Formats: C-alpha cells, sequence, structure tokens
C-alpha cells in the first residue's frame, strides 16, 4: 500500500521560529503531485501548497514547499501565533489520494509533571449497572503520557477510555481524563483500584490508589 | 446506441504525417473524455493520450510526445489525432475510446495506418471451384491492409473461413473459403464480395464450376 | 510508469472449467483495474471496470477481485464463446498502462481436418501465374503439417500458410496452404497433391487432382 | 467567491444509510470535480471518492467500494454522498472538496488536489435516541488533594446527542475549570467529566455546584459536589 509517513508526530516550537515538517512516501510520486493542508482545532482543512512548491491563493509567503519523488518538506520561516495547528500531506498522483497521519504544531515550554488525582465512584451510580472510576492528569507538558489501571494489581484492558484538553491558551499545558468503567458486580467483588501514570516529568511512574 | 465512427485506412509515406478522425454519436460529445490507443499487430495495447472538451484540455503519454497531437471539433462532435513524421514502427491500428473517465468503455472500430514507400495496389480476385461442397476466393496482390470479404453479401455468414493475409514483396495475399450443402451450389449462386477501402475497390466474383 | 504484468501469456481450458488470469502492478492502484475481452477483428470490449464492476450486459460468469498490487480475473463455467484475448488495464495513474495480454483457447476432443484442394483458375493462368490452394478446415489441436507433392515428389519452396483463430462455436481451427508457381511451371506437371498429417489419423488425409479433367 | 454548503449533522442507527449533500455557489458547477473526505475524531483524513460534476462519472476508494455512492444533481449545483451498512467506526466528519482549476499538464490529476473545502457534516452512528445525562459527583478526597489545592468535579455520563454545556456556580467559577471533550462509549452514549481545582482551605466554606445543560433532551441539572 502507499504510505505517507509524516515526521515528527508533534513539532514543539515557539512563535517566530523556523518550522520544518517532513513527508515521506512509500512509493515515488510522479510530477510532484504532493499537497499540504492546514487544519486548525475544530475547523475544516485548508489548502496550503499544491504541486509540492506552489502556494495557494491566500497563503502568506512564509509557507514554502520543496522536494520530489519520495521526500517532501513544508517550511514556515517565522511562525505566527495562528500557524499552530495540524498539517497533513497528501499525494494526488495516484487514485488513492492518500494522506499522512498528520503533524501537530504546538507551543514549546518547559516540562511539567502531572498532578494526579483519582476519584472513586459515587454510590449514586451503583444503582445503575456500572461503576466509573475517574483519574485526572492535570496541567502537564508534554502531552505524551501513559495511564494504566490496576484492580488488585491486575492491569485492566479494553475498558477505560480517556480524553485530552486542547493545549491551554495561557500556561500551554495539557490535561487528561481517564475513566475506568466496571460493572456493579465487578466493582463490588474487588478491593484496590490504582491509577498508574507515566510521564517525562516524573523520574518514576506515580500511582494513585484507593480501596472500597 | 453510443457508437464511435473512425476514418478509413491510411497509407503514409515514411516521414510524412496523417490525421484521422473519430465522430461521436448517441451521447453528448463535449461531456466525456476521448482517449486514443495504439495496438501494433499481434501485440498489446498502449495509451496515446486523451482530450477533454469540457475543460478544452489534453494530455499525452511521454512515449508519444512529439508524435501525437489531439484536437476536437465540438460543432461536429468529432475528435482528431494527428501523427507526424511516421516510421514503419508507427504503423498499427489506432483506436479512439470514450473515457469513463480514465478507463475506456466504448471503443471505435479502429483505423489501420501503414507506413511504407510501396504504392497502393488493388486485389485480384480469383475463383476457387472444385454431401457438402466447399468453395473459396483467393484475394491476391493487394496493398495496404485491410480487406473485408463476405459471401452472398453476408447471407452466408456461417461455414465461412477467412484467413489472415500473408505479406510477400510489398503485396498481401488473402484467401477465404465457404462450405455449403451440395444442393445450393452449383444449383444456386455463390459469390464472394471483396472490398479494398484503401484503393476504394469493390469486386464481386461469382464462383461457377468448369 | 505503472508496470502491469499479466500472466499466463496463454492457457488452454475445457468448456465447463474455470479460468483464472492475474495482473500484478509495479505500484498501488487501489482497485482501479479494468478487464477487456478482444476477439479477432474487433476492438477491445470492456467486461469489468474499476472496483470489480461488471458492466451491464456482461454475463455473470465473469468476476474479479484484488487491490493494491495483486489482481485476478476469473471465468466460471467457461464457454466456447470465451475463446479470445484478455487484457487488463490500470486507470489509477497516468500513463494508463495495459497488461501483456492472455490468449484463451478451448480444449476439446480432437477433430480431423476437412481437406479441400483447388486448381488454379483460368483467370490467374491468363495473367501468367498459378496458385494451388488447399483448405484444411475445422480441426483440433492446432498442431498440423501440410506436405505438397508435384508428380510424386515433395516440394517446399513457394508455399505460404496461414491459420485462423479458434472458432467461437465448435472451438476448431482452419488453415489455408497456397502453392504459387509460374504458369509454365504449372503447365509442365500433371498431378498435384495436398497432404495433411494430423494427430487424428496415422495415415495422412490426402487430396489430389490431375491436370486431365 | 467559491462556497461549499454541506448538509446538517445526522444520527443513524448501525446498518442504516446516511446521505450527505454539498451545494456549490460561485463557479460553473459542471466544470469541476467534487472530492469526498472523512475524518474520524483524532485520526487522519481519509479519501472516499470523487465525482465528475459534468457527466457523473465517479471514482471511489477500495475501502468503501461496496457501500459508498456519490451522485450529483446538476440543476441544483449539488453533490451527494451515500454510505450504507453504517458501523460504529463510520462516525466521523464528512467533507466535500472541489478540485482546482485546470491549468494544463499531461496527467488528468494535475488539478485533483482538494482546493476548496466545505465546513463539514458530522455523522454519528449509534442505536441510542435522545437521552439526558446522569450527573454524578467527583467528590474531593484525600486522593484528590495536592498541598493546598484540591480537585473536584462532575461526571456527566450517558447522554445523547451531544452537546452539553457545563458551568460551575452558575458561571461564577471559571479559573481552574477543565471540561474535557465528550467520549462516545461502547453503549453509543456520550460521557464527559468536568473538573476544577480550588483551594482546600476554602473548601468547607464555599459551595461548588456544576450546572449541565442538554437542550437536545431539554434538560438542565444542578449537582452540588460535596466532600465525603
Ligand atoms: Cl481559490
Ligand atoms: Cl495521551
Ligand atoms: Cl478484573
Ligand atoms: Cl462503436
Ligand atoms: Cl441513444
Ligand atoms: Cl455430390
Ligand atoms: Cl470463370
Ligand atoms: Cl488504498
Ligand atoms: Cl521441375
Ligand atoms: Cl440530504
Ligand atoms: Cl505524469
Ligand atoms: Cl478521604
Ligand atoms: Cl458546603
Ligand atoms: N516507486
Ligand atoms: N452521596
Ligand atoms: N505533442
Ligand atoms: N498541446
Ligand atoms: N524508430
Ligand atoms: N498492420
Ligand atoms: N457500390
Ligand atoms: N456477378
Ligand atoms: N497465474
Ligand atoms: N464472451
Ligand atoms: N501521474
Ligand atoms: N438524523
Ligand atoms: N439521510
Ligand atoms: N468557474
Ligand atoms: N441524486
Ligand atoms: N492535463
Ligand atoms: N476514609
Ligand atoms: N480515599
Amino acid at each position: 500500500e502507499i504510505v505517507l509517513t509524516q515526521s515528527p508526530g508533534t513539532l514543539s516550537l515557539s512563535p517566530g521560529e523556523r518550522a520544518t515538517l517532513s513527508c515521506r512516501a512509500s512509493q515515488s510520486v510522479s510530477s510532484s503531485y504532493l499537497a499540504w493542508y492546514q487544519q486548525k482545532p475544530g475547523q475544516a482543512p485548508r489548502l496550503l501548497i499544491y504541486g509540492a512548491s506552489s502556494r495557494a491563493t491566500g497563503i502568506p509567503d512564509r509557507f514554502s514547499g520543496s522536494g520530489s519523488g519520495t521526500d517532501f518538506t513544508l517550511t514556515i520561516s517565522r511562525l505566527e501565533p495562528e500557524d499552530f495547528a495540524v498539517y497533513y500531506c497528501q499525494q494526488y498522483g495516484s487514485s488513492s489520494y492518500t494522506f499522512g497521519q498528520g503533524t501537530k504544531l504546538e507551543i514549546k515550554r518547559t516540562v511539567a509533571a502531572p498532578s494526579v488525582f483519582i476519584f472513586p465512584p459515587s454510590d449514586e451510580q451503583l444503582k445503575s449497572g456500572t461503576a466509573s472510576v475517574v483519574c485526572l492528569l492535570n496541567n502537564f507538558y508534554p502531552r505524551e503520557a501513559k495511564v494504566q489501571w490496576k484492580v488488585d494489581n491486575a492491569l485492566q484492558s479494553g475498558n477505560s477510555q480517556e480524553s485530552v484538553t486542547e493545549q491551554d491558551s495561557k500556561d500551554s499545558t495539557y490535561s487528561l481524563s481517564s475513566t475506568l468503567t466496571l460493572s456493579k458486580a465487578d466493582y463490588e467483588k474487588h478491593k484496590v483500584y490504582a491509577c498508574e501514570v507515566t510521564h517525562q516529568g516524573l523520574s518514576s511512574p506515580v500511582t494513585k490508589s484507593f480501596n472500597r | 446506441q453510443v457508437q464511435l465512427q473512425q476514418s478509413g485506412p491510411e497509407l503514409v509515406k515514411p516521414g510524412a504525417s496523417v490525421k484521422m478522425s473519430c465522430k461521436a454519436s448517441g451521447y453528448t460529445f463535449t461531456d466525456y473524455y476521448m482517449h486514443w490507443v495504439k495496438q501494433s499487430h499481434g501485440k498489446s495495447l498502449e495509451w496515446i493520450g486523451y482530450f477533454y472538451p469540457n475543460n478544452g484540455g489534453d494530455g499525452y503519454n511521454q512515449k508519444f510526445k512529439g508524435k501525437a497531437t489531439l484536437t476536437i471539433d465540438k460543432s461536429s462532435s468529432t475528435a482528431y489525432m494527428e501523427l507526424r513524421s511516421l516510421t514503419s514502427e508507427d504503423s498499427a491500428v489506432y483506436y479512439c475510446a470514450r473515457g469513463g473517465d480514465w478507463y475506456f468503455d466504448v471503443w471505435g472500430a479502429g483505423t489501420t495506418v501503414t507506413v511504407s514507400s510501396a504504392k497502393t495496389t488493388p486485389p485480384s480476385v480469383y475463383p476457387l471451384a472444385p454431401s457438402m461442397v466447399t468453395l473459396g476466393c483467393l484475394v491476391k496482390g493487394y496493398f495496404p491492409e485491410p480487406v473485408t470479404v463476405t459471401w452472398n453479401s453476408g447471407s452466408l455468414s456461417s461455414g465461412v473461413h477467412t484467413f489472415p493475409a500473408v505479406l510477400e514483396s510489398d503485396l498481401y495475399t488473402l484467401s477465404s473459403s465457404v462450405t455449403v450443402p451440395s444442393s445450393p451450389r452449383p444449383s444456386e449462386t455463390v459469390t464472394c464480395n471483396v472490398a479494398h477501402p484503401a484503393s476504394s475497390t469493390k469486386v464481386d466474383k461469382k464462383i461457377v464450376p468448369r | 510508469e505503472t508496470t502491469v504484468t499479466q500472466s499466463p501469456a496463454s492457457l488452454s481450458m475445457a468448456i465447463g472449467e474455470k479460468v483464472t488470469i492475474r495482473c500484478i502492478t509495479s505500484t498501488d492502484i487501489d482497485d482501479d483495474m479494468n478487464w477487456y475481452q478482444q476477439k479477432p477483428g474487433e476492438p477491445p470490449k470492456l467486461l469489468i471496470s474499476e472496483g470489480n464492476t461488471l458492466r451491464p450486459g456482461v454475463p455473470s460468469r465473469f468476476s474479479s477481485s484484488g487491490f493494491d498490487t495483486d489482481f485476478v480475473f476469473t471465468i466460471e463455467n467457461m464457454l466456447s464463446e470465451d475463446a479470445a484475448d484478455y487484457y487488463c488495464l490500470q486507470s489509477d495513474n497516468s500513463p494508463f498502462t495495459f497488461g501483456g495480454g492472455t490468449k484463451l483457447q478451448i480444449k476439446r476432443a480432437d477433430a480431423a481436418p476437412t481437406v479441400s484442394i483447388f486448381p488454379p483458375s483460368s483467370e490467374q493462368l491468363t495473367s501468367g501465374g498459378a496458385s494451388v490452394v488447399c483448405f484444411l478446415n475445422n480441426f483440433y489441436p492446432k498442431d498440423i503439417n501440410v506436405k505438397w507433392k508435384i508428380d510424386g515428389s515433395e516440394r517446399q519452396n513457394g508455399v505460404l500458410n496461414s491459420w485462423t483463430d479458434q472458432d467461437s462455436k465448435d472451438s476448431t481451427y482452419s488453415m489455408s496452404s497456397t502453392l504459387t508457381l509460374t504458369k509454365d511451371e504449372y503447365e509442365r506437371h500433371n498431378s498435384y497433391t495436398c497432404e495433411a498429417t494430423h494427430k487424428t489419423s496415422t495415415s495422412p488425409i490426402v487430396k489430389s487432382f490431375n491436370r486431365n479433367e | 467567491q467559491v462556497q461549499l454548503v454541506q448538509s446538517g449533522a445526522e444520527v443513524k442507527k448501525p446498518g442504516a444509510s446516511v446521505k450527505v449533500s454539498c451545494k456549490a455557489s460561485g463557479y460553473t458547477f459542471t466544470s469541476y470535480a467534487m472530492h469526498w473526505v472523512r475524518q474520524a475524531p483524532g485520526q487522519r483524513l481519509e479519501w472516499m471518492g470523487w465525482i465528475n460534476a459534468g457527466n457523473g462519472n465517479t471514482k471511489y476508494s477500495q475501502k468503501f467500494q461496496g457501500r459508498v455512492t456519490i451522485t450529483r444533481d446538476t440543476s441544483a449545483s449539488t453533490a451527494y454522498m451515500e454510505l450504507s451498512s453504517l458501523r460504529s467506526e463510520d462516525t466521523a466528519v464528512y467533507y466535500c472538496a472541489r478540485v482546482g482549476p485546470y491549468c494544463g499538464g499531461d496527467s488528468p490529476q494535475d488539478n485533483y488536489y482538494m482546493d476548496v473545502w466545505g465546513k463539514g457534516t458530522t455523522v454519528t452512528v449509534s442505536s441510542a435516541s435522545t437521552k439526558g445525562p446522569s450527573v454524578f459527583p467527583l467528590a474531593p478526597s484525600s486522593k484528590s488533594t495536592s498541598g493546598g489545592t484540591a480537585a473536584l468535579g462532575c461526571l456527566v455520563k450517558d447522554y445523547f446527542p451531544e452537546p452539553v454545556t457545563v458551568s460551575w456556580n452558575s458561571g461564577a467559577l471559571t479559573s481552574g475549570v477543565h471540561t474535557f471533550p465528550a467520549v462516545l462509549q461502547s453503549s453509543g452514549l456520550y460521557s464527559l467529566s468536568s473538573v476544577v481545582t480550588v483551594p482546600s482551605s476554602s473548601l468547607g466554606t464555599q459551595t461548588y455546584i456544576c450546572n449541565v445543560n442538554h437542550k437536545p433532551s431539554n434538560t438542565k441539572v444542578d449537582k452540588k459536589v460535596e466532600p465525603k
């Protein structure tokens, strides 16, 4: 299959710096039919570059494209505040029109370890069938973090969704909310419930826990 | 009934040029792509280019850049392809085919192009007479291809065998047999109708015994 | 350019059996593979288009599957009418490239040729030439030889042969052998013999005529 | 000025069909092709198919070949996209995008980049109907404190269709509030948590109430989060 592998996954930079985004195709792209797209949080995509090096109508001159064949490069000379979004590369030389997984452009800041908080289920929801345990990773940077649930030191799997807030518009940190959902019976049958976190800002994986 | 009507066969001197046509009917000519394909004798197919009247644009295969030039006449719903500075390798069958868009759904009959210094020559038809009888026609010494052969203006479609022509000294020789019961012939007429559109010749040879 | 590699170049299969052709591509073409059938003297006929789409009017015996770089075309319960050439076509990227082609032949019971020999006509003799035409019609397999003999001795010079494609009905073949001579070279001999050796009979099928009739 | 107007958001039960539309405005509708793209939340863009607005000839993706259909009504200057046999993973935003102008070239894809996009249509696949949320408190405990700061919140569970608007103290509390995006659960119901950090000192004296609105189900709920 054709694969457009963009690197890096997330590019952390400060306004007024040179941002370089890479796109690598698993098969040669003929005639440089490579396009770049910008997608702001919660908005539709917008065309940046077409033909791998031609700005579309309305794009500032700080955006530039280059490359051919296998490797392509989007470059932004001086980053403006509005330019912090996601960027996708697309090949339209074949009738698959494949996109890259995307590269996120965020604000650079110092590492901030997460402040972990665990919330045991409220007895108010026990009369339903389920018991939802909530674990909160508050104001941390970078966004990469691994959250594991342990009931009786047994790692749970396929039963705990999560969610992340947009990069804070003031302190440029993130916050995550992981929710383990058990059944009434499953919850009353066990004792300890732990929320283990792994983050770059911690020398050791922190672990918050409680017991009925 | 969508159908594409191409021009007849052409004999081109080496280094000269030819321009064939492809008249469309049964659909809006301007609303579909028109693709041109080449098929050399006993070989696979090869995409030459396309022309899209909607955007008035076109595009060629690199193999044919500088050899093919595609145009159209919207008033007459006709597409044209010009081939320039032809050599013996350029000689083949050239098809026009409607695009769907970038695959070809409806093909034309095909235009036969021959690139040679030899001059056009009409065929000489010679009868071949001897429970069930077999007759034939020998179409000898013609050029260029093709020739179409029928029997009784087509009424004798079954039991016919028309054989591929053989090329000797810049002349083609073709043969066609036909088998009928022993009643219709000699009792009734059995004629072979030969047509050489390259020399605009139509011969009718009636097979009789001696 | 996207290279399409079609295989096999040819294959023989009986009537009710199953045919299977494949085309491998140099690049990923999604499922933009098209399949054509071409019979002698006709243009290619589209049978299947992008997405394994069987065109209207095409029998359901034809289907196809595949994507990326590996595509296959199959005919279930084949028939005598399916004897033809088959080409695959990629419509994913330009230039649109065809496959090498596959010639499909029926496999049937052997059949002996119906040999018929014809003396030259007065029309050709008056023109100064003489052609002895022999017709070997409706036989199988296609393997067959033709010996010419003048007054009892074999002759190989001045002989031109040609075969037809497999008949759509009885799945047989036919051939025409022509012996071309000078008028006076022809007038200097009496008996002309068209000899046909086929797998259907150890003794050859002979057809002759003397120039005294 | 070129504008693409897509239809409104839709909700379909699994196995049903959805038909999204896309109207064009400031150009010759028939002289351009119309791509159709979708994007699952948090994942990449994925192309589905384009149609030639001039003659209706289409091109699909091998991933949707069997169940996607793109048509057009040329009088209305509108394109359509139908998707059948909807699964849970078909929930996504569906975009239409016009190709660029033709400026020559040899390949007919010289201008097949997505030039102008529509704002998008959200399609949600779920067997659930309109239902209001269940609000449970995330009480502040010894396990939710860090020094002088304590964390509490509300868990807005099992509602459909989104959105809900969560506020605290009727909007009088904003600093330290983190309302997370909604999560579509196995049951096909949304669920989100809203947390807020406050001084643990001023915890027994201040009243913290979360206010969740769900106008789809015509519902408001006020939950007092109290330390247990
Ligand atoms: Cl524009
Ligand atoms: Cl994460
Ligand atoms: Cl467990
Ligand atoms: Cl036709
Ligand atoms: Cl019609
Ligand atoms: Cl008789
Ligand atoms: Cl006569
Ligand atoms: Cl694909
Ligand atoms: Cl002699
Ligand atoms: Cl609609
Ligand atoms: Cl190209
Ligand atoms: Cl406590
Ligand atoms: Cl209180
Ligand atoms: N390649
Ligand atoms: N409670
Ligand atoms: N050209
Ligand atoms: N041109
Ligand atoms: N050549
Ligand atoms: N030819
Ligand atoms: N005539
Ligand atoms: N005649
Ligand atoms: N094969
Ligand atoms: N057929
Ligand atoms: N291409
Ligand atoms: N809906
Ligand atoms: N719908
Ligand atoms: N336009
Ligand atoms: N429609
Ligand atoms: N083009
Ligand atoms: N406790
Ligand atoms: N606790």
